């Protein structure tokens, strides 16, 4: 269900993968929801929570590490955090998850 | 019986048979025009709907999926076809 | 899996005839069955048969007359020459004066007597007597 | 029946004899097509589009109301996916069985079930490669198959 | 094959008894020889205006197509200007009054005028012994579309 | 706008029908987009066994959807002006023969161009206001083959007096002995 919402964001919306582009999108205020993996380091996720609190973007915690975010967004590499720039035909922003 | 009319079976005989095993196979399912208490608009639903069909006004349930025929939501007003 | 719809039709007719029934319902009513039944009806071993045209394959209700002894299919459809038809009729038919071996031929579905008199040969479908 | 079971149940759908239906449909054959495409833009597979059309709307069948079937409508409107929906659901079933299998290695029933599911995948994929729905050399690998589902 | 190493070995590859005069110049600079194969086999256009030599070509070479005309399916193109076709046929046994599927592999010399792929249907014409096993040349390749169009990236 | 609604030069048997279309256009609210653009190919006259005649007119079948919308109206006053006739609204669907073994490869025949599908569509357009709910084919013991067409019991009062004219024109076109019945 959540992976289906991620897959519909990838097919129809806009997103950035990785930590550095997510921080840049949070600084630009262009982020709507940031999704952070389970095995991401706690200092890294604490800084992502602070930037999302400082920019008023929602935070979702993926139930699975960076290997599972990479597969859920359709890629063959580990994704530690994915930012959603603009939702497509999915309701991933209206739904809390 | 050793002599029967396969080409013209009884309507009572055909009504109790399986939907596939009649003389010409067809469905026993139908469609309903439902008015919710919320509004007056007619929404067409299926008898074996198997999804929680919704209206604009009372957007919680107009029916409820079951094993067979859908259960209408105990306050709706429906007519066949 | 249904491999020969003609074989399933001829077994249904034979089972209804051996139990003495006067009517039989046949699925799924191929046109090879229609042409085979037309030869049987032409020679009188059956009577009227009416094809219920549903939108998938159809059904056939054949009216028997207590007159057919055995309608069978030869499977596989062997290629018969013009000299092998006498061997097939001697093997399959109870006598030389009645009974017909039905041949699928490029001149049409026909029994062995009008196939010999047309001088045409093909593959063999089955027999009726 | 039941290619990988002993079940003989029939339990199918008997569509009507009427090839023009259903004489109370006041919706246009065009408007149901953009309702098909709207649901397909929401990611719904052709089977879920037909279910939802039959339930919320009066769509008995898209082929009897429009001129073609739902997957053909999506192909002509450009929303056909890389994989057919039946092969897609077979592949994600085998992926979910394997994900269960690494957590439960001694699930010999699940190993038997995975072999049956994967053999259904190879038969369906061979049919698709014969009919060129799938490209030739398309191989189910059981290791890159998670990339086909995402 | 007009290009990609027409002259690629120690001998100069040219058609025999065909003279290119270096005194009477022309606007083509290449005097090519070709023939009609016969039996309603159209001489291919790449054979007409190519630059390959292929002394065993049935249109530009010194081999005549005569004898038997067969049809087979290409199963190997890994040799140089030579293919193996697979001819599948039914053999009848009188005792059981039935048949068996049988195959015979035929090695066929192929000209570089034709492009031959595995899965293609070719018709082959008998010639004189070309090699130890080869007695046939490809005279026409039968492929219109090849079922290779709906097999690509979707959107 | 007399011969422009026929698209052929002959003849007066359809020219009087074509003009009878124009004098039946005194319904300006519904003349537009309902009756004005409609146009027919040819007229056949069939004699029924009851001594009457029947008009079997052909429309070019891109336009049965819009033409059927006025058919159930237009049949009424066309019959009032042309009594001793039964008007049937057929479509001109091309029949292509099936290819032989030695024939040249023409483009693949669509199933709508086959002889059996055209005859089925002739039947469906012949009984338009009713819907066919079943078909039976009796194979008589003498070799006869009689088609039976089952009609929906809803909306039969408009067509019940024309079943003989329907089976006479269908025998005239398709050459097939047919009957009709209405289940109850
Ligand atoms: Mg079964
Ligand atoms: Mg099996």
């Amino acid at each position: 269900s959540i992976n289906q919402k991620l897959a519909l964001v990838i097919k129809s919306g806009k997103y950035t993968l990785g930590y550095k582009s997510t921080v840049k999108s949070l600084r630009q205020g262009k982020s709507k929801l940031i999704i952070i993996a389970a095995n991401t380091p706690v200092l890294r996720k604490s800084e992502l929570e602070y930037y999302a609190m400082l920019s008023k973007t929602k935070v979702y915690y993926f139930q699975g590490g960076n290997n599972e975010l990479g597969t859920a967004v359709g890629k063959l590499f580990r994704v530690g955090v994915v930012s959603i720039l603009e939702a497509g035909d999915s309701d991933i922003l209206t739904t809390l998850a | 019986v050793l002599v029967q009319d396969l080409l013209h079976p009884t309507a009572a005989s055909e009504a109790r048979k399986h939907k596939l095993k009649t003389l010409v196979q067809g469905p026993r399912s139908y469609f309903l025009d439902v008015k919710c208490p919320g509004c007056l608009n007619i929404t067409t639903v299926f008898s074996h709907a198997q999804t929680a069909v919704t209206c604009e006004s009372c957007s919680t349930i107009l029916c409820t999926p079951t094993g067979g025929k859908a259960k209408l939501s105990e306050g709706t007003s429906f007519r066949r076809k | 899996t249904r491999s020969s719809v003609l074989a399933d039709a001829l077994n249904a007719i034979n089972n209804a005839e051996k139990t003495g029934k006067r009517q039989v319902l046949i699925r799924p009513s191929s046109k090879v069955i229609i042409k085979f039944l037309q030869v049987m009806q032409k020679h009188g071993y059956i009577g009227e048969f009416e094809y219920i045209d549903d939108h998938r394959s159809g059904k056939i209700v054949v009216q028997l007359n207590g007159r057919l002894n055995k309608c069978g299919v030869i499977s596989p459809r062997f290629n018969v020459k013009i000299g092998d038809i006498e061997k097939w009729t001697a093997n399959l038919l109870p006598a030389r004066q009645f009974g017909y071996v039905i041949l699928t031929t490029s001149a049409g579905i026909m029994d062995h007597e009008e196939a010999r008199r047309k001088h045409v040969s093909g593959k063999i479908l089955g027999f009726v007597y | 029946g039941r290619m990988h079971s002993a079940g003989k149940g029939i339990s199918s759908s008997a569509i009507p004899y009427s090839r023009n239906a259903p004489a109370w449909f006041k919706l246009s054959s065009e408007s149901v097509i953009e309702q098909i495409v709207k649901y397909a833009r929401k990611g719904l597979t052709p089977s879920q589009i037909g279910v939802l059309l039959r339930d919320a709307h009066g769509v008995t069948q898209a082929r009897v109301i429009t001129g073609n079937k739902i997957m053909r409508i999506l192909k002509s409107n450009g929303l056909a996916p890389e994989i057919p929906e039946d092969l897609y659901y077979l592949i994600k079933k085998a992926v979910s069985v394997r994900k269960h299998l690494e957590r439960n290695r001694k699930d010999k029933d699940a190993k038997f079930r995975l072999i049956l599911i994967e053999s259904r995948i190879h038969r369906l994929a061979r049919y698709y490669r014969t009919v060129a729905v799938l490209p030739p050399n398309w191989k189910y690998e059981s290791a890159t198959a998670s990339a086909l589902v995402n | 094959s007009t290009e990609l190493t027409v002259q690629s070995e120690r001998a100069f590859q040219k058609q025999p008894h065909i003279f290119n005069n270096p005194k009477v110049k022309t606007s083509k600079r290449t005097k090519r020889w070709y023939k009609n194969a016969g039996l309603g086999f159209k001489t291919p256009k790449t054979a007409i205006e190519g630059s390959y030599i292929d002394k065993k070509c049935p249109f530009t070479g010194l081999v005549s197509i005569r004898g038997k005309i067969l049809t087979g399916t290409v199963v190997s193109t890994k040799m140089h200007r030579t293919i193996v076709i697979r001819r599948a046929y039914l053999h009848y046994i009188p005792k059981y009054n039935r048949y068996e599927k049988r195959h015979k592999n035929v090695p066929v010399h192929v000209s570089p005028a034709f492009r031959v792929q595995v899965g293609d249907i070719v018709t082959v014409g008998q010639c004189r012994p070309i090699s130890k096993t080869v007695r046939f040349n490809v005279v026409k390749v039968s492929a219109a579309a090849g079922k290779a169009n709906k097999q690509f990236a979707k959107f | 706008p007399q011969a422009k609604i026929l698209s052929q030069a002959p003849t007066e048997l359809e020219l009087q029908v074509a003009q009878a279309f124009v004098e039946l256009e005194n319904s300006s609210p519904e003349l537009k987009a309902e009756l004005r653009p409609l146009q027919f190919k040819s007229i056949r006259e069939i004699d029924v066994a009851g001594g009457k005649k029947a008009l079997a007119i052909f429309v070019p079948v891109p336009s049965l959807a819009g033409f059927h919308k006025v058919q159930t109206k237009l049949t009424r006053e066309l019959e009032k002006k042309f009594q001793d006739r039964h008007v049937i609204f057929l479509a001109e669907r091309r029949i292509l023969p099936k290819p032989s073994r030695t024939s040249r490869q023409v483009q693949k025949r669509p199933r709508s161009r086959t002889l059996t599908a055209v005859h089925d569509k002739i039947l469906e357009d012949l009984v338009f206001p009713t819907e066919i709910v079943g078909k039976r084919v009796r194979y008589l013991v003498g070799g006869n083959k009689i088609q039976k067409v089952l009609l929906d019991s809803k909306d039969v009062q408009q067509i019940d007096y024309k079943l003989e004219s329907f089976q006479a024109v269908y025998n005239k076109l398709t050459g097939k002995q047919i009957v009709f019945e209405i289940p109850s």
